[PDB]
């Protein structure tokens, strides 16, 4: 009963909108559009950080099943930002969501609410829950980055530059497909291992003895698949 | 799985089983199986704010519950609008049962009903989730003889390691923590409403019947003893202690009142009904009880449970 959430590279590259012609990079944009949107309505909102990704999380899946050439990406971004606070328990009104939504877009970016802005999310309501198949929970990264950096005994300021580093790069993940992919877990690792390696820090000397610091946090996670999730990050960036 | 894309036109409705929260349950048969279903229509049409919170509650709730003592929510349908919560037909409910008449429980029967009822709160208790709403018309009972916990729409997540809402349960089943204002209650509001419907199988009425909350406290207090700090030191903490109290400092007579159930069962009510919640029987100790040690369910039988009612 419980769908299958993740896609391989080349199932990522055969999405419903490049099937209708889009531009990889060019949907790749439409996604950090997206998702940077539900990002910047969230916070003005003063939503929650699981609040935010829950939003994003449904928007980067509501495309494995729709392409951007029949839903806009915002439309879809506000929709998706207003079911994600109900299902977290921080629930914003979508009156409110749309007058924000309205101070951060465009003329032309704000054009695909129609005349009734709140209606066409409200529409839209119906065809994300079928799309997400009903499966409302879900984990971020968030947690884990906490969690497994619990575990860490050493020095207290470079645990917590650490984690520091780790935190924004589960932010920049967001705007990719990473969601897609790989388990929370397997992000939070990822933005640990990066975060490490751009610290010059040895994360094994805060563990027990020498190392794969994460075979005690994460099973069999090989490190061609962590080196990968850094390059996307990574990208961001360029 | 691929939840909320079937259509209801797969059903057809055969009547209306009730009114829940977020509209009225319909009885259905699937058109291409036969299987009878139950149907909660979660209307959008008109809501202010889309998709009732109410029921994203209930639906996440539900699909981290399995277990053979909770209802099982099959799937969702839409139609082509609103959606309908597709549940595992139930036969009969505990209280329309009881305010029938036609049906009487044996102790075999009330054993076989508790053992289910606790387990699958055992179950919802060890993953961390209070009820919330035990009552005698969300115990469903089959013509096989399986009970099922049901309406988990006010069902909440506990902190196991902070407060929720005062008043939860339907009168005739809260606890007394919760009258006097208790905020950060815990699992044992469950099983003292599982309390009261122990004693009601055995009554055909519920125990505590009253309508204003003062008017319920007293009751219970006529039966268990007033709350008092000899048997319960915290009642101090809580806030409508002094502003509501008894008339008088009652004695607990509930092995008396009910000395006709038999001995393990009066033993049995008697740790549920306890005024302090710190005292209070676990969901997991009630199944370890001498009246639910050793019942084992495949050697027992369905009860009498009619099948037609001036409905
Ligand atoms: C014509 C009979 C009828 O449908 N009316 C009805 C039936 C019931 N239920 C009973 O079990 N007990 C009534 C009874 C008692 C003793 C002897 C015979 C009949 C239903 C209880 C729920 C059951 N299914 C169920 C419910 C919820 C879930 C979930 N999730 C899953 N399955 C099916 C049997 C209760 C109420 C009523 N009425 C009749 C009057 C109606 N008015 C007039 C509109 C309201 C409900
Ligand atoms: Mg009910």
């Amino acid at each position: 009963t419980k769908p299958c959430w993740y896609w391989d590279k080349k199932d990522l590259a055969h999405t419903p909108s490049q099937l209708e012609g889009l531009d990889p990079a060019t949907e790749a944009r439409y996604r950090r559009e997206g998702a940077r949107f539900i990002f910047d309505v969230g916070t003005r909102l003063g939503l929650h950080y699981d609040t935010l990704a829950t939003g994003i999380i449904y928007f980067h899946r509501f495309y494995m099943f729709h392409s951007f050439k029949q839903f806009p990406r915002y439309v879809t971004g506000a929709c998706c930002l207003f079911l994600a606070g109900k299902v977290e328990e921080t629930p914003k009104k979508c009156k409110d969501i749309i007058k924000t939504a309205r101070s951060l877009l465009n003329d032309v970016q704000f054009g695909q609410f129609g005349d009734d802005p709140k209606e066409e999310v409200m529409v839209l309501e119906r065809i994300l829950l079928q799309t997400i198949k009903f499966d409302l929970q879900v984990e971020h990264p968030y947690q884990f980055l906490l969690k497994y950096a619990k575990q860490l005994k050493g020095d207290k300021n470079k645990i917590q530059k650490l984690v520091q580093m780790a935190w924004t790069f589960v932010n920049d993940s967001l705007c990719t497909t990473l969601s897609l992919q790989w388990e929370p877990e397997i992000i939070a690792v990822a933005v640990m291992y990066l975060a490490g390696r751009l610290c010059k820090f040895e994360i094994q000397e805060w563990t027990s003895k020498p190392r794969r610091w994460w075979e005690q946090f994460v099973q069999d996670v090989p490190v061609d698949v962590l080196e990968d999730i850094c390059h996307q990050i990574l990208d961001l960036y360029s | 799985s691929d939840w909320g894309k079937r259509c209801v036109d797969k059903f057809d409705i055969i009547g209306i089983i009730g009114e829940g929260t977020y509209g009225q349950v319909y009885k259905a048969k699937d058109k291409d199986t036969g299987e009878l279903v139950a149907l909660k229509k979660v209307r959008l049409d008109n809501e202010k704010e889309g998709f009732p919170i109410t029921a994203i509650r209930e639906i996440k709730i539900l699909r981290q519950l399995i277990h053979r003592s909770v209802v099982n929510m099959k799937e969702i349908v839409t139609d082509k609008g609103a959606f309908y919560l597709v549940f595992e037909y139930m036969d009969h409910d505990l209280m329309g049962l009881l305010e029938s008449g036609l049906v009487h429980f044996s102790e075999d029967h009330i054993k076989s009903f508790m053992k289910q009822l606790m387990e699958g709160l055992e179950y919802c208790h060890k993953k961390n989730f209070l009820h919330r709403d035990i009552k005698c018309s969300n115990i469903l009972l089959n013509n096989s003889g399986q009970i099922k916990l049901a309406d988990f729409g006010l069902a909440r997540l506990y902190n196991s390691e902070r407060p929720y809402t005062n008043k939860v349960i339907t009168l005739w089943y809260r606890p007394p923590e919760l009258l006097l204002g208790e905020e950060r209650y815990t699992p044992a509001i469950d099983v003292w409403s599982c309390g009261c419907i122990l004693g009601e199988l055995f009554t055909k009425k519920p125990i505590f019947q009253a309508n204003l909350e003062l008017a319920q406290l007293e009751l219970i207090s006529r039966l268990c003893g007033s709350p008092c700090p000899a048997v319960w030191p915290d009642v101090i903490k809580l806030p409508y202690f002094n502003t509501m109290k008894p008339k008088k400092q009652y004695r607990r007579r509930l092995r008396e009142e009910f000395s006709f159930i038999p001995s393990a069962a009066l033993d049995l009510l008697d740790h549920m009904l306890t005024l302090d919640p710190s005292k209070r029987c676990t969901a997991e100790q009630t199944l370890q009880s001498d009246f639910l040690k050793d019942v084992e369910l495949s050697k027992m039988a369905p009860p009498d449970l009619p099948h037609w009612q001036d409905c």
